[PDB]
């Protein structure tokens, strides 16, 4: 229903109507639940496990800040008025926050695998200084992996509204799509492998008769919430790639239905930040106390 | 047991011959000692940083 | 800084030396050892007036085994020295109630509410021979059941395990024949179970 | 004859109680009420001695108010330099179970002891350049919980076998042994004139010993639990006993009974170290409740809280010049307050 | 007991090289920062080099830097390259341990003779020879270009006594304290710039050469050397 040429390349964009009635009630609820949970989690909060969780809460803190700014974009029928620097920085640090959240989920799962399957390994005894430099290094690579979003040219004066969107639906294959694909494919495998090994190791020791069952349930539901939160976005994006490769941008009538499905399922990525206090509150007996 | 009991009896008797002074006199002596050394106590008066070595 | 620079060099030299010794001593696993007198405390790891320190290496772990039964004083005044032991190894002589009272006292101490107690029931075969001639009613007047070695052993094990109330600690009951050399493996696997439980606690997930 | 002996002992105890109560014309509070309050005492952590890797169980300032020796179960007895945080020596102990430490008034010798039943005397000023054991004093049947140097030659040690003994480091034999306690003699404090001392035992009593004749001159009671620490008043005519019943009393030697008690409703943990100030007005008593209350020794009221430790404080020491107080808790950090 | 014996002397042609080795035994050599002090045949002691505990820092004199090299099985080695005509001297191996209350330069090695064929703290002794009689009292004075009283209250003026035919021995360290093993007759004094080593009831065994030294900052500069000869 529309067309656009950006960076000397044609690109399709669609502005559906169901987004305005569906995006900002759930996103506000995620923002409200996320701020209520993650806000108190960081206030309450040192070991290797503690420091990794602390930085993970930090990443969710900025992501929760993103939602009210993003919600204004949806409510204004995708009419951005903030300007160049706000849109560019917002997209860059939002991508960095997701990437950091995913990579810190991976780090936490790897730490658990080393602490349940290989209890006598030296990595379980790393000092807080070693943990701090590692956490900073993981923060650094996230900055580098999303720095290209800061150099993009936006907004684009398209009709009476300005676009603040980086997930444009077209054949243009920027590196951002590659990062968004890998950051689901590889960390999901790491999470599943670590969780399966932890379950198998706890079952083999014959000490699952006990608290250990609650531990098993929490370890499983972490992977469950991760996969249910990230599967819809990646499957819709794969559908977008398949449609673009098979049909191209000759006709944009069929790209309207998939475009609206992408964002609503993309809202599940924020929902990850809303269910992260479960890793804090639901687990451990200290949090209820 | 008889020898052990005898030792305790003698020990208590020995302590019974110690002269005791009035409690008011001891309290006054303690007060006088505390007041006569008030200027030499660098804990109750915060010592200036000019000559305090823990700065 | 005239020669205080050289003083800093000496301080840094021993500060690094302290750190090097600290990490080396962190690999060792400490196991406080208790029990009644002549209850088999020295016949568990037989293959490998103050305090008695025993150390052996098994599967790349340095097991340090303090036998503090040599102190003829009150336990409460020095029991806080062993606040950070990985586990408590308890030896019970089945061939002879004092051990049960000592276990009750030590398993609910304020400093040992989170340290699990590995329990060893020694003299299994001597206990069986005694049961074959004398019944457990003599030592346990409340015992009502079959006069068999297995039932009596299970009853004594249940009585010992029943003296705890903190759910954060577990008792790894095990029975030895005073001749088996595999007790080291049992100690190792109990210790590693305790270690992974403590690691799960430290991750805020246990 | 045993019944007659018991009756005589009861009569003597009743006579002692009557004599002690007859002299209490006025308590300390109604006499000190005429003195102005000391006011709030604020103290800040000037120094923090990092370097220990286990719980610290003792800390004794040197006679020069600069050298602080700390004993921990890591197996080391590090002699610090409080002015510049530096470490002078790091003495590797023979055994890792240490519950006390001492520093010679001359600074030459450093003592150590614990569950080993042995009180080791180290030689700091050796010509070989290193610190070496000079005499491993042994002969006690229980843990040595407190040792102090009368001088470079003779040491007094308090053990957990109801016995305090005065050794002779030159020959390594008990010159005089003091007996009469019922429970473990868990604390000790030599008088400023070093001619006598007191030992707070686990039987809720602080007996006044005498170094020369080896006879207990006086005995003090009034505690409801064990005595974990004890220290003389600066004048030497009084001392304060830190009990495990969340209270600490100031006894007077000549009066021969308790003068004031320092109790607070908001306090339930047991005292582990009580130390006076240079003028005797303050009583910086540590607690197992993670803090260290400062009590006016006369008004018997709090004057500040030195809450800077993440674990129970196992020692407290005020320097000779009174310009610093150091608390060493189980979190391996000894902080020099001021 | 404590001994610092050494060897490696002999005649050396100019432009050659020679290794001087300090053999240490009887003390914890791993925690001592051994120095190197040379003495010309008819001049006072002059500093050469210094190596700390663990070889953390190495210092050389102004006229020695680059040409020599000092490195440390309980043995200290000094490399000599490109020897000049002024290197003919007897080299002493001096131990020194540094902490609060320590006694630097307490022991001096026997020494081996070796012969060949501006901002530094310069310190001068007003007198060079003082003829005194036994049983009297003598006083040796020492000055400095810059005040040696540091901020932390310590003044660094070490006094050394060199009996004829014997290596120097430490007498007064930090200008007020007394070295161990020294009779109480000696006593130091002075503050800031002027120093004085007062000897009371001088004995027949107190004759020799007294050297004044500082330790405020490397390179360490000895004094000219005052001789207290009999009668
Ligand atoms: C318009 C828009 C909204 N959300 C995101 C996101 O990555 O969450 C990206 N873009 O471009």
């Amino acid at each position: 229903d529309h067309f656009l040429e950006i960076d000397k390349k044609n690109c399709c964009v669609f502005r559906d109507d169901f987004i305005v009635k569906v995006l900002p009630p759930v996103l506000g609820l995620e923002f409200i639940f996320g701020l209520l949970g993650n806000g108190l989690a960081l206030w309450i909060f040192w070991k290797s496990s503690r420091i990794f969780l602390f930085n993970l809460a930090v990443a969710d803190f900025l992501l929760i800040i993103c939602l009210p700014f993003l919600m204004d974009n949806y409510v204004r029928r995708w009419d951005w008025k903030f300007g160049d620097i706000p849109c560019r920085l917002m997209l860059f640090m939002l991508a960095m926050n997701r990437q950091g959240s995913i990579i810190f989920l991976t780090v936490v799962a790897v730490d658990r695998y080393f602490r349940v399957v290989h209890p006598h390994h030296a990595l379980n005894k790393i000092s807080n200084r070693t943990a701090a430099i590692i956490s900073c290094l993981l923060w650094g690579i996230t900055i580098g992996l999303t720095v290209h979003l800061l150099k993009k040219k936006m907004p684009i004066q398209n009709g009476g509204a300005n676009l603040c969107s980086s997930f444009s639906i077209c054949h243009t294959f920027q590196w951002h799509e590659a990062m968004f694909l890998l950051e689901f494919f590889l960390p999901l495998g790491i999470i599943l492998f670590c969780s399966a090994r932890i379950i198998w190791s706890l079952r083999q020791r014959q000490m699952d008769r006990h608290k250990i069952k609650r531990a098993i349930t929490f370890i499983m539901v972490v992977a469950i919430v991760f996969v249910i939160c990230f599967l819809p976005s990646v499957v819709v994006r794969i559908r977008i790639f398949w449609l673009l490769h098979t049909s191209g941008t000759q006709n944009c009538e069929v790209y309207r239905s998939v475009d609206l499905a992408f964002f609503i399922t993309l809202s599940f990525t924020y929902m990850n930040s809303m269910l992260d206090p479960v890793v804090y509150y639901f687990s451990s007996p200290s949090f209820p106390n | 047991s008889i020898a052990q009991a005898r030792k305790l009896v003698e020990q208590l008797k020995m302590e019974a011959n110690i002269d005791r002074i009035k409690v008011s006199k001891a309290a006054a002596d303690l007060m006088a000692y505390c007041e006569a050394h008030a200027k030499e106590d660098p804990l109750l008066t915060p010592v200036p940083a000019s000559e305090n070595p823990f700065r | 800084s005239a020669e205080e620079r050289a003083a800093l060099e000496r301080s840094k030299a021993i500060e690094k030396n302290l750190k090097e010794d600290g990490i080396s001593a962190a690999k060792d696993v400490k196991l406080l050892l208790l029990g009644a007198d002549n209850s088999g405390k020295s016949t568990i790891v037989k293959q490998m007036t103050g305090i008695v320190e025993t150390h052996f290496t098994f599967k790349n772990l340095h097991f340090r085994l303090f036998d503090v039964g040599g102190q003829r004083s009150e336990r409460k005044k020095w029991i806080h020295c062993f606040e950070d032991v990985t586990a408590i190894i308890f030896c019970v002589d089945l061939s002879d109630h004092e051990s049960l009272m000592l276990f009750d006292s030590i398993c609910n101490n304020k400093f040992f509410i989170d340290t699990s107690i590995i329990l060893f029931l020694n003299k299994k075969d001597l206990f069986g021979e005694k049961i074959k001639k004398s019944p457990l009613t003599i030592c346990f007047p409340e015992y009502t059941g079959p006069n068999t070695y297995e039932d009596a052993a299970a009853y004594i094990q249940a009585q010992f395990e029943s003296k705890n109330r903190s759910p954060n600690k577990e008792i790894y009951c095990h029975m030895t024949c005073a001749t088996d050399t595999n007790n080291a493996q049992v100690i190792f696997d109990a210790v590693t179970d305790i270690i992974i439980a403590n690691n799960l606690r430290g991750c805020g997930l246990y | 004859e045993l019944d007659q002996l018991r009756q005589e002992a009861e009569q003597l105890k009743n006579q002692i109680r009557d004599a002690r109560k007859a002299c209490a014309d006025a308590t300390l509070s109604q006499i000190t009420n005429n003195i102005d309050p000391v006011g709030r005492i604020q103290m800040r952590t000037r120094r923090t001695l990092r370097g220990h890797l286990a719980k610290i169980y003792a800390m004794h300032w040197g006679t020069d108010s600069r050298l602080l020796v700390s004993a921990s179960q890591d197996g080391k007895l590090i002699i610090w330099d409080s002015y510049t945080t530096n470490k002078v020596h790091a003495i590797p102990l023979r055994s890792s179970w240490v519950m006390t430490c001492a520093y010679a008034p001359s600074g030459n010798y450093v003592a150590c002891g614990g569950l080993d039943n042995i009180c080791s005397i180290y030689n700091l000023k050796t010509r070989e350049g290193n610190v070496r054991v000079s005499r491993e004093l042994a002969g006690h049947t229980g843990y040595l919980s407190c040792c102090r140097f009368l001088d470079d030659n003779q040491i007094v040690t308090s053990s957990g076998d109801t016995t305090c003994a005065l050794w002779d480091i030159e020959t390594g034999q008990q010159t005089t042994t003091f007996t009469g306690h019922t429970g473990d003699v868990m604390s000790l404090s030599l008088a400023p004139d070093t001619r006598l001392f007191v030992s707070g035992a686990c039987d809720a009593s602080a007996k006044l010993w005498d170094v020369r004749e080896g006879m207990c001159r006086q005995t003090f009671t009034g505690h409801e639990s064990d005595i974990n620490a004890i220290c003389f008043f600066p004048n030497g005519n009084a001392f304060a006993t830190g009990s495990d019943d969340a209270t600490c009393r100031l006894f007077d030697l000549r009066a021969d009974q308790e003068l004031m008690t320092y109790s607070h409703d908001n306090i339930i943990c047991g005292i582990t170290s009580v130390s006076f100030s240079k003028s005797g007005r303050l009583l910086l008593a540590g607690y197992d409740d993670f803090n260290c209350n400062v009590w006016d020794a006369l008004k018997a009221d709090r004057a500040g809280v030195l809450a800077g430790h993440d674990n129970r404080v196992s020692c407290l020491g005020v320097t000779d010049d009174g310009m610093a107080v150091a608390t060493g808790s189980w979190d391996s950090f000894l902080k020099i307050w001021n | 007991d404590v001994q610092l014996v050494e060897s490696g002397g002999g005649l050396v042609q100019p432009g050659g090289s020679r290794k001087l080795s300090c053999s240490a035994s009887g003390f914890a050599f791993s925690s001592f920062g051994m120095h190197w002090v040379r003495q010309a045949p008819e001049k006072g002691l002059e500093w050469v080099a210094y190596i700390s505990s663990g070889s953390g820092t190495i210092y050389y004199a102004d006229t020695v830097k680059g040409r020599f090299t000092i490195s440390r099985k309980n043995t200290l080695f000094l490399q000599m390259t490109s020897l000049r005509s002024e290197d003919t001297a007897m080299y002493y191996c001096v131990r020194s341990i540094y902490y609060y209350g320590s006694s630097p330069f307490d022991f001096w090695g026997q020494g081996t003779t070796l012969t060949v064929s501006g901002s530094d703290i310069v310190m001068t002794q007003a007198t060079s020879s003082v003829p005194v009689t036994p049983g009297e009292s003598v006083s040796i004075s020492c000055r400095s270009s810059k005040s040696l009283l540091h901020s932390n209250g310590n003044t660094y003026l070490y006094w050394f006594l060199q009996r004829p035919g014997q290596s120097p021995q430490l007498l007064i360290y930090r200008m007020s304290n007394l070295a161990s093993g020294v009779p109480d007759r000696f006593s130091g004094s002075g503050s800031g710039t002027a120093f004085t080593l007062t000897i009371s009831r001088l004995e027949a065994e107190d004759v020799g050469v007294y050297y004044c030294m500082q330790h405020l900052e490397y390179p360490l500069t000895f004094g000219a050397g005052t001789k207290l000869e009999l009668k």
